[PDB]
């Protein structure tokens, strides 16, 4: 059924023996450990231990399990915590795994496909109107550490709430997070605010952290996509977000280099590419004759000092569907979500915005983009034309626009109500100073007045001259309100 | 399947001489109770170190301010 | 408090118990010679099903 | 060039090269057995207290150690197209290494023969038959006639299980 | 004849044979798989074996599973029974629509059209995108390479150039999407039947279609590119036929490439590519070429890790092109789309001679102030502006408009421009520019050059910006 | 059973057992020399052969001599009869006071704390130093980090932390000396006798000092952080108590990692470190936690090659901490001192939810002026002041003044700044940086606000120079 242990060291059991073994396939441990086969040589298998290999000795006892690994699915596992197999550990008893996927699946072809056009949302101004996402997209979040990378990913899933607390069965996005690489210390304390906000509830939490065996990491990402995988090839929406590849990358390294694998760029194997690549391909958007289902992924990236030359970050930029930066610099300077808007792009474009959104913020992402540099070329005080004395008199305003708070998203309708009144210029006229305690104004103001107006473009996802009348009052009707 | 349901008896013909035989948690030898007075300790730490048979008193503190 | 201060007892003691089953089927199998008997029995019925 | 003799055995994949060689080259001429024999008393023509002073001796090299084994060889019950598997590891520097080179022999020519599974407590089934787990029964004939988490894992524990009956 | 797996890593399976040791290249199949797995041979390290690298993943081969030496390299569906059809590395149809249907079949790994066989004509292929025409012409049936790195508009130009070339074109067309996003390929198929050079009814699909993406092995991707430019081998070949054949990306062959040659045994050269970066794509590009016999219109695309135009991958490509568009990162963040680099791309056909003195001297004269503006740049930014000459506040305000009227609304890219499509003829772009350069609009302002058509769409946001 | 030495290379040794074969990780025994030299299993290669890490010097191994397995882990003594005691990396006393009689012993490998255990609890923990406080606040039984490269003044502030923290302090600490300065020990001791942490009469003594220098082997520095680690762990388990773990350096120990890998026959990662550098860090890193039971405030100073933030070692490390204060040599040499970048230290608690947002709002705000002052520093570097538009003639005046006002003389260096030890409560510092950004003091000179406590003795200073 299965054979010797060669040797043992680092994770990585030689086994003689195993001759029927699959390559790929998990073998199991005399102790009651779970492996894999991965070198598949002349006389021996290399097997990468998935857990502490001190229990290993040499001369122990392997077995074949006839399997390639695969992991729990399915609705039984929402609002749970689970380790990269699938394994409960929020002290909760197991989850009702009737499903059961493989991790090892390859991506959809072009066929089972269809154009991304399912806006998905995110309730960040600055995501939503020049980055916006879309069911079936990869878009990446890249940037130095403790810059705000995660606070983008979490915003996303607390946004989540109010479609999932609703009848619409197409807005809805039940979540997958991977967390590789992190400290429990903080996967806990994420966790929890996650449940405080009260979103914890359909959001699988796949967890493999700093102390988690090596193979572990490496998995940790493809389990929790199987898991989103489900829920598109049967109809449904997921979000997974992989926080981060960059550690996970490490761990697949470590594996590959105790394997004995010759060490390419910065050490990391050959395939550390394909790694990422394959892994982010699986999330797609299903065409109708497959279930119309989606898996929008959010990988994250950690750079150093910048450098997106590293190896990896400019992998995964490959890869993904767009992405955005985020920097340290605009942070401190003021600019919370630091984003950098002409640095970060969505391939996508407006194909995946409400026409709500497209019409206040559509060619507003190429004007972001020119007044950059149109404020960077005239920095110094002399004389400009009559054309490009206006683009600045803009511009400082409607950044001050796009400064958020934290873990408090906006339904699109709300977005759009903002955006108007400036891109319409409604604020061409204001001392960017204080245009914040007037949106945190004139927003509870169209709230409490006219749930009206948001009902419309909340519910046909655009603003009709209709619309835009109402608007066109309810707006002027402050700002003569206050200054004049 | 037909020479395994019987093994599976070697122990509750155990189990049934243990959850019976009464006059404290059985040949014990010293370990057992040490160990249940160190737990017994930082069991007793999260929550206070006040009487937990009796309802608490209270005393109250006035607003600061920053 | 308490719903702890019984929670590590039912559990401890319910170590020690299980953990009791050890030490008294180590001894039925050490000894008991009669206990050499019933292995050769349940054994040989292997290798006959897997055929 | 010329085609090989692999009998499923196979074994190495890198280093007793040689062994895997001579179930090929004896395969010709079907003296596999005047070989299966002739190793076993060469290795301890070299076990002596009388070889040792050049079986692991990098000092009289590739001259007097070659044409000092067309004594080991020609004299005894050699002498054939097996005083040569020698006469290689001579010249290729390995004679330090023929001990591996037997064992393997065997272990490839007890697969054309028996069989090598083995009981649990002592010694070898050999099953030399056409069927494997046939006579593992009615060789053993020959032997008589000579749940709460945790006590779950406790309980496998035992049954095919740990330090007991092994010894 | 048949062999056993004798052991396995990742992408890299070697092989024993009893008897029939197969060539190098040669096709070998692997018994007992619920999807065909072919296995390239790729060395003969002895005693009977050979390293192989799979078509695809080797999740679940066993030691000792059974091999076929299928006799001979990998075989596709060449022919015209492919149009419309999306092919992929081994020839079996991926749209889903049971076997291609032919009786012609060729091996994808070819020698090279010989020395003699070269065609020395080239003449200019209008794009009637206006930097490309301008300064850095395209020339009917030759090499064109599309440089780029992550995200600055190479797709999207490829896209723009299979919509314009591509249509008024009454040839045959092989778009080869190797290693890029799956994403992207479904994206084009299904323009490509809303236009309908893929027509699913009648025959009049004028596009093969070979495929292999991010998602597939290494062995894949090291191939697919071999596989598409065999398909569109054979129409030019044959018919004598004017073939289109685009590839995205050219450069995902030799990463492909990079990804087993670790496994494979070899000491990595500089930057840690395969030592053999260098002839892996000459014998390779040597092929994606026009002979007297026919001629293929090439445009690849080529990823610069990192922007790097050193890295040995784009650096090594640059002497495979007759034509180069090369795009700038910090073009595209300033907004001009295409984002190409009007000073570091090239034609050979740039020559008064092929293109005319109006032509040239107009090209050359806007390469010039362009570069002359971007000579004052470090001046003028940090050591206030209106300290230059008159000749100099010149020469910046003309460069500006020439940079920007450079910019192109493309109609692929509707969805992220703003505006509607556009697409100039030669005569109107070098007229055009002739006139920003003749000082003859140093009054209309800035933008009304951004993102317009035809010079005179810009006297239009002339005075739509005025009043 | 036994067996024998067959190769010795370093701190790396293979031994041969015939009979029986030692766990990985089962603290070995050499049987031949004067001084007990524990060897540690790391690997078995096969043939009946391990591969170990010595903890001690190995001149005069040979092949052949034998070794007794231990059939454990290396063990050392924890309990509270450490309290007062200086061990080293297996345990053995090392303040020449007889040996330490313990009831229980612990292994210095274990498992790390479940998910379950973990506890979101975040308080603040106020240090009395003006930039931690204002911008960066530590957090009680949280991970604090202390980056910096040779000579910025880690170790310093690391004494300035145990002074304003462990000295009025219910509850047990434990210091981990790990690879660095032998006499710093020495130092440390005498310095907590005299100011009676440790008694050497009593066992009143409040803390644990373990110490593995720069000066032993690989095995030795690469181990004893995890040793110090035992300790903290049970004072945290077995008491549910309040422990200070600090270390000094924790960096030394993915370095002995480094020295060793090499030997050990891995393959070299990047930068030539160990292959394993993210998990045996991560292990070691994860269990120094605090958890539902006890809680642990550990403190670790963090030393960076060549000043390389991006070295592996500071690189990877940064994941597993809650606060982070770095030094930058940059301004260390502009005598500001302690040398905290403003922009680069963080804490997972500058929220103003935790800190309340006038806490929030003034460090953002400090942090903000900062980074536009640093935007300009290429332009003034060029040009000079003057071409600085007026509005910016400003943000620098003030800014410069934040730069300066952060600065803070500590009690201990009393030595070399020579000035009198301040100490500044989170009111006073929240307060004086409203002020000095309100521009209440635009009156005042630079060097006013340099070196000082609150900001009083800023304006009081100002004055004794007119
Ligand atoms: N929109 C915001 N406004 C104000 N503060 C924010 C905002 N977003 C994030 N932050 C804060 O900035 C810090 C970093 O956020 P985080 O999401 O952890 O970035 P990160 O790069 O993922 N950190 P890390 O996981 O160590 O790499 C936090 O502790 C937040 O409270
Ligand atoms: N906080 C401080 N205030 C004033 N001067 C300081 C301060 N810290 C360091 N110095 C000076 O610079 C030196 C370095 O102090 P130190 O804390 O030992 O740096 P370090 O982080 O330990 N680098 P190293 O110990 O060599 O690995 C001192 O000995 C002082 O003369
Ligand atoms: N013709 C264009 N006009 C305006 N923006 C463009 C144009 N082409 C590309 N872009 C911008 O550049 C982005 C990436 O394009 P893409 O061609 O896919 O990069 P890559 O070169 O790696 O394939 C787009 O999503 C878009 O926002
Ligand atoms: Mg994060
Ligand atoms: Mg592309
Ligand atoms: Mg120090």
């Amino acid at each position: 059924e299965t054979g010797r242990v060669l040797s043992i060291g680092d994770g990585i059991a030689r086994v003689h023996g195993l001759r029927n073994v699959q390559a790929e396939e998990m073998v199991e441990f005399s102790s009651g450990l779970k492996g894999m086969s991965l070198n598949l040589e002349p006389d021996n298998v290399g097997v990468v231990v998935f857990g502490n290999d001190k229990l290993i000795k040499e001369g122990d006892i392997v077995k074949r399990t006839g399997a390639i690994v695969d992991v729990p699915v399915g609705e039984e596992l929402l609002g749970r915590v689970v380790d990269a197999l699938g394994n409960a550990i929020d002290g909760k008893g197991p989850i009702g795994s009737k499903a059961r996927r493989r991790v090892g699946l390859k991506a959809p072809g072009i066929i089972p496909r269809i154009s991304v056009r399912e806006p998905m949302q995110t309730g960040i101004k600055a995501v939503d109107s020049l980055v916006p996402i879309g069911r079936g997209q990869r878009e990446l979040i890249i940037g130095d550490r403790q810059t705000g990378k995660t606070s983008i990913a979490i915003d996303t899933i607390i946004n989540q709430k109010r479609f999932n607390d609703g009848t619409d069965e197409k807005k809805k996005l039940y979540c997958i997070y991977v967390a590789i690489g992190q400290k429990r210390s903080t996967v806990a304390q994420l966790v929890k605010r996650l449940t405080d906000a009260d979103a914890m509830k359909y959001t699988i939490v796949v967890s493999a952290t700093a102390s988690d065996a090596a193979p572990l990491q490496y998995l940790a990402p493809y389990s929790g996509c199987s898991m989103g995988e489900y829920f598109r090839d049967n109809g449904k929406h997921a979000l997974i977000i992989y926080d981060d590849l960059s550690k996970q990358a490490v761990a697949y390294r470590q594996m590959s280099l105790l394997l004995r694998r010759p060490p390419g760029r910065e050490a990391y194997p050959g395939d550390v590419f394909y790694l990422h690549s394959r892994l982010l391909e699986r999330a797609a958007k299903m065409n109708d004759a497959f279930g119309g289902g989606s898996l929008t992924a959010l990988p994250v990236i950690e750079t150093q000092a910048g450098d997106v030359s590293a190896y990896i970050p400019t992998n995964v930029i490959s890869i993904t569907d767009g992405q955005i930066f985020l920097e340290t610099e605009l942070f401190y300077k003021g600019i919370r979500p630091a984003i950098n808007v002409g640095l970060s792009v969505s391939r996508v474009g407006s194909a995946a915005q409400t026409r709500a959104m497209k019409q206040v913020a559509g060619t507003m992402k190429l004007e972001l983009a020119q007044y950059r540099e149109v404020a960077a070329f005239a920095q110094f005080g002399s004389d400009l034309d009559a054309a490009t004395q206006q683009l600045l008199s803009r511009g400082v305003r409607l950044t001050e626009l796009l400064k958020q708070g934290q873990y408090s998203p906006m339904a699109i309708e709300e977005q759009v109500a903002v955006i108007y009144a400036g891109v319409r210029g409604y604020l061409d006229k204001l001392e960017p100073s204080k245009i914040t305690k007037f949106e945190n104004a004139f927003l509870s103001h169209v709230i409490s007045q006219h749930q009206a107006l948001l009902g419309k473009i909340r519910t046909d996802g655009k603003i009709s001259e209709e619309s835009d009348a109402k608007l066109k009052e309810i707006v002027t009707n402050f700002l003569a309100g206050f200054e004049a | 399947l037909d020479p395994v349901q019987k093994l599976f008896v070697d122990k509750i013909r155990e189990y049934r001489t243990k959850r019976q035989t009464s006059g404290g948690p059985v040949d014990a030898g010293p370990e057992y109770q040490q160990d249940l007075d160190r737990e017994l300790f930082k069991l007793k730490q999260m929550y206070g170190k006040a009487d937990m048979n009796t309802f608490p008193n209270f005393t109250f503190e006035d607003p600061k301010f920053e | 408090y308490h719903i702890s201060v019984q929670n590590m007892m039912r559990q401890k003691e319910q170590e020690h118990m299980i953990n009791w089953v050890e030490k008294r089927v180590v001894q039925s199998i050490s000894a008991q010679q009669e206990k050499e008997t019933i292995a050769k029995c349940i054994a040989d019925l292997k290798l006959l099903s897997k055929k | 060039f010329a085609k090989l003799v692999r009998p499923p055995v196979q074994i190495y994949g890198i280093e007793g090269r040689y062994a895997t060689a001579l179930y090929s080259a004896a395969s010709k001429q079907n003296k596999l057995e005047q070989v299966e024999k002739e190793l076993l008393r060469v290795g301890q023509i070299l076990k002596e207290p009388k070889m040792a002073a050049s079986l692991l001796n990098p000092y009289v090299k590739r001259s007097v150690k070659v044409k000092s084994l067309s004594d080991m060889t020609a004299k005894e019950k050699f002498s054939p197209l097996t005083s040569n598997l020698i006469n290689l590891l001579a010249e290729n520097g390995r004679l330090t290494n023929t001990p591996a080179v037997i064992s393997a022999f065997s272990t490839m020519m007890s697969v054309h023969r028996g069989e090598v599974p083995c009981t649990v407590t002592t010694a070898s089934a050999l099953d030399e038959t056409t069927l494997t787990e046939l006579k593992t029964v009615l060789k053993s004939f020959l032997s008589k006639g000579q749940k709460y988490v945790d006590m779950s894992a406790k309980t496998k524990i035992q049954k095919l299980s740990r330090a007991m009956r092994e010894i | 004849t048949t062999g056993r797996i004798v052991a396995v890593i990742g992408a890299v399976v070697d092989v024993q044979f009893d008897e029939g040791l197969p060539p190098i290249l040669n096709a070998l199949e692997v018994q007992g798989r619920e999807t065909r797995l072919v296995l390239e041979v790729a060395q003969h390290l002895g005693e009977s074996t050979v390293r192989t690298i799979a078509m695809d993943g080797t999740e679940g081969l066993v030691r000792g599973q059974k091999v076929l030496d299928s006799g001979a390299p990998i075989r596709i569906p060449v022919g015209p029974e492919t149009l419309g059809r999306i092919m992929n590395v081994i020839g079996e149809p991926i749209d889903e629509r049971g076997p291609i249907k032919t009786k012609q079949f060729a091996a994808i790994h070819a020698e090279a059209p010989e020395f003699v066989e070269m065609s020395v004509e080239q003449e200019i292929l209008v794009t009637g995108i206006k930097v490309v025409d301008l300064l850095a012409p395209y020339a009917k049936g030759g090499k064109i390479g599309l440089f780029g790195g992550a995200g600055v508009g190479k797709t999207v130009l490829i896209m723009e150039l299979i919509n314009n070339v591509a249509k008024a074109h009454g040839g045959y067309s092989v778009f080869a999407g190797v290693g890029e996003r799956t994403r992207e390929g479904n994206d084009l198929y299904h323009e490509m039947i809303e236009s309908g050079v893929i027509n699913l009814k009648d025959a009049t699909s004028k596009v093969a279609l070979v495929y292999g993406q991010m998602n597939e092995p290494p062995g894949a991707r090291a191939r697919v590119a071999l596989t598409g430019l065999t398909v569109a081998e054979y129409f030019r070949d044959q018919e004598g036929q004017d073939v289109l054949l685009f590839i995205d990306n050219i450069f995902r062959f030799t990463q492909a490439g990079s990804e087993v040659s670790a496994l494979l045994g070899r000491i990595p050269s500089a930057v840690g590519y395969q030592p053999t970066l260098a002839t892996d794509m000459g014998t390779m590009q040597e092929r994606i070429t026009t002979t007297k016999k026919g001629s293929i219109t090439s445009v690849q695309a080529i990823y610069v890790p990192a922007d790097d135009l050193t890295d040995p991958a784009p650096a090594t490509t640059f002497a495979h092109l007759d034509a180069t568009t090369v795009l700038s990162r910090a073009i595209a963040e300033l907004g001009i789309y295409p984002a190409v680099d009007p000073l570091d791309s090239t034609s050979r056909i740039m020559d008064p001679n092929i293109v005319g003195s109006e032509h040239y001297d107009v090209a050359r004269g806007v390469q010039k102030i362009l570069q002359d503006y971007k000579s004052l740049q470090d001046i003028i930014a940090i050591l206030g502006m209106d300290e230059l000459s008159e000749e100099d506040k010149l020469t910046v305000s003309r460069a500006r408009k020439i940079q920007r009227f450079l910019s192109q609304p493309f109609q692929v890219a509707e969805v992220f421009t703003g505006h509607l499509g556009k697409l100039v003829p030669l005569k109107e772009t070098i007229k055009g520019f002739q006139q920003i350069l003749a000082g003859e609009y140093d009054h209309l302002p800035e933008q009304a050059f951004y993102m317009v058509g035809p010079i005179e769409e810009a006297v239009a946001k002339a005075d739509k910006l005025a009043e």
